């Protein structure tokens, strides 16, 4: 569970990162 | 660590590959734009390429792990981080009380690609809910999305 948290996180931080 | 570390790296690895979702190593305009809707965004087909562009070193219009990690380790300004978070809490808080349910989550991780089981839902639910309410509200979601 929480590395999925943390995978779901980083997905949105990637987002953020790329726009 | 400030410094990357292997287990850094780790993770940013599983995060690429939710994003490649037909595992070939590379992240197309298609694939991030299905990531981007999941997450309640639906970016123009210019907007897809024109991120890429920005981090796609190699020049060959799709990103590869090399390049994401680069992205992802890089020392950095304006990240958009929290208020990307912010927006992101909207697909999970989708009747808009203020809390994520168990049903609520286990929509979201569907859309991202899973197929999690009652276990990991309720346990991810009960992580997150440091105030012990019974409840995930917005700002353990945010601590969750900064774990
Ligand atoms: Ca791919
Ligand atoms: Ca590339
Ligand atoms: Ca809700
Ligand atoms: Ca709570």
């Amino acid at each position: 569970a929480r590395r999925k948290w943390q995978k779901t996180g980083h997905a949105v931080r990637a987002i953020g990162r790329l726009s | 660590a400030d410094q990357l570390t292997e287990e850094q790296i780790a993770e940013f690895k599983e995060a690429f590959s939710l994003f490649d979702k037909d595992g070939d190593g590379t992240i197309t305009t298609k694939e991030l734009g299905t990531v981007m809707r999941s997450l309640g965004q639906n970016p123009t087909e210019a907007e897809l390429q024109d991120m890429i562009n920005e981090v796609d070193a190699d020049g060959n219009g799709t990103i590869d792990f090399p390049e994401f990690l680069t992205m992802m380790a890089r020392k950095m300004k304006d990240t958009d981080s929290e208020e990307e978070i912010r927006e992101a809490f909207r697909v999970f808080d989708k009747d808009g009380n203020g809390y994520i349910s168990a049903a609520e989550l286990r929509h979201v991780m569907t859309n991202l690609g899973e197929k999690l089981t009652d276990e990991e839902v309720d346990e991810m639910i009960r992580e997150a809910d440091i105030d012990g309410d019974g409840q995930v509200n917005y700002e353990e979601f945010v601590q969750m999305m900064t774990a």
